RNA sequence: UUGGGCUACACACGUGCUACAAUGGACAAUACAAAGGGCAGCCGCGAGGUGCAAAUCCCAAAAGUUGUUCUCAGUUCGGAUUGUAGUCUGCAACUCGACUACAUGAAGCUGGAAUCGCUAGUAAUCGUAGAUCAGCAUGCUACGGUGAAUACGU
């Protein structure tokens, strides 16, 4: 807003893996407030997780979120005639929103025929530098070394 | 396998497989299931010759078909054939309960002619 | 004929086709619709619908 | 529809003009304003001049039309166009 | 005053409701609200039929949770349309009411250009009540349940 900066909302960790993380994950997840089904999705896909891969699903999920979260993004710009595509460094607080917000799009658009599975299925890909979210944020990457040029700007 | 003269699916519950038949719905198709002392969770290829039999038995007592489909047609007949308000509609091609036709009759009506 | 078809039995009876049980010839052959009782009572008609619906004899 | 046990519902004046009619042979055009009135059995072979809101048409009855209000033979409506 | 029309129907636009399904459908069991209204007013598969003038009696929660089943199919999604048989109100449901049961089972598999609302108990979603009112609410007004994401900056 014109004024300025709002305050942020804290979250409590969640009761198995005690980690915020968890808990905005669900809250992505979640649809019209129907919070047990989203908790019931991640935990689901954290279990298929943990015995796909042979690790702690929480330790996956960390690895996972890291390969999708990007460093650099795109902005866009009206200069006298011509937009520019300003390269901007992601705040850490925004890093964490992307990372869940695209792990939870691309999960939606995968082919497996839960949610659970396809969630699951990100995160290990994610946590393999594959899938859709990690593809995702080498294409921002992508775009925004190819405008380091315009970094001038603001 | 074939039950009324339609080969209903093969693959699922009887139930579900039954209300391939013109003239049998869900709670048809429950009832013909209790008669016929047929569980409802059977696929239909895992029905026995004898548990087919008895389901082909209880499904002739029911009005189904091409029988099911000629008393209809005969009754939409009858309506225009002594040109009632009903009749009417149903020769032109619109809707015959009192539904509004200024929108929304595009069942009855057909794609839209712009 | 040129050089499959046997005679199956399909009540039965012998008949010959290729979609492959004793009989009182004493072999054996691979073995819905009988077919429509009135099965149904026709149409009352408008009239004694009518006074069937209403009680009006 | 009418409640069965309810029967089925004529108007009084329209049924006296059927009865009077009862046991002749020539039958005289019945002019009514009653749309809402049940077509009896024992109306069939008359005829009932039924006022659609302007004028009274001729509605010949037969035993398939048993049941049907008189209003649904005399339409109100005029439409043949787009 | 009786009857008809305001409900027409090739189309065009606005506002909504229901869907296109697996974060789901069906079946079974089991929890948790708030705000209001009330005098001749508050056996049948079914709609329905035969104590209280109020913190007292009635109208009267769902989403949710736990299990079983369905297995990605225009289908066990969807319930438009139509046929038949009924219930109730009303003198009277043809034009032109609401609801129920059986059958039928349309388009529709996330929508072009474009465009709308919303900053927190909000949006979204789920039910509830009232006025009008014999009968008729996907509208209006009101009530609670679950309950987000984001705001770097001009
Ligand atoms: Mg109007
Ligand atoms: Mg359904």
């Amino acid at each position: 807003p014109r004024k300025g900066s709002v305050p942020k909302r804290d979250v409590l960790p969640d009761p198995i893996h005690n980690s915020k993380l968890v808990t905005k994950l669900i809250n992505k997840i979640m649809l019209d407030g129907k919070r047990g089904t989203a908790q019931r999705i991640l935990y689901s896909a954290f279990d298929l997780v943990e015995q796909r891969s042979g690790r702690d699903a929480l330790e996956v999920f960390e690895e996972a979120i890291n390969n999708i979260m990007p460093v650099l993004e795109v902005k866009a710009r009206r200069v006298g005639g011509s937009n520019y595509q300003v390269p901007v460094e992601v705040r850490p607080e925004r890093r964490t929103t992307l990372g869940l917000r695209w792990l939870v799009n691309y999960a939606r658009l995968r082919g497996e025929k839960t949610m659970e599975d396809r969630l699951a299925n990100e995160i290990l890909d994610a946590a393999n530098n594959t899938g859709g979210a990690v593809k995702k944020r080498e294409d921002t990457h992508k775009m925004a070394e190819a405008n380091k040029a315009f970094a001038h700007y603001r | 396998a074939r039950i009324a003269g339609v080969d209903i699916p093969r693959e699922k519950r009887v139930v579900i497989s039954l209300t391939y038949i013109y003239g049998i719905g869900t709670s048809t198709a429950q009832k013909i299931l209790e008669e016929a002392n047929v569980s409802a969770d059977t696929r239909v290829k895992d029905l026995t010759d004898d548990e087919l039999g008895r389901i082909r038995e209880v499904v002739d007592g029911y009005k189904v078909e091409g029988d099911l489909r000629r008393e209809t047609n005969l009754n939409i007949k009858r309506l225009m054939e002594i040109s009632s308000y009903r009749g009417i509609r149903h020769r032109r091609g619109l809707p015959v309960r009192g539904q509004k036709t200024k929108n929304n009759a595009r069942t009855r009506k057909g794609p839209v002619k712009t | 004929m040129k050089q499959e078809y046997h005679q199956v039995i399909f009540f039965k009876f012998l008949s010959g086709s290729t979609k492959t049980m004793e009989w009182e010839d004493g072999k054996e052959y691979p073995v819905d619709i009988s077919h429509p009782r009135q099965k149904f009572a026709a149409a009352d008609g408008r009239v004694e619908r009518f006074n069937k619906k209403f009680g009006l004899k | 529809a009418r409640s069965i046990k309810k029967g089925p519902f004529v108007d009084e004046h329209l049924m006296k003009k059927v009865e009077a009619q009862e046991g002749s042979e020539k039958k005289q055009v019945i002019k009514t304003w009653s749309r809402r009135s049940t077509i009896f059995p024992n109306f069939i072979g008359h005829t009932f001049a039924v006022y659609d809101g302007r004028k009274h048409v001729p509605v010949y009855v037969t035993e398939d039309m048993v049941g049907h209000k008189l209003g649904e033979f005399a339409p109100t409506r005029t439409f043949k166009g787009h």
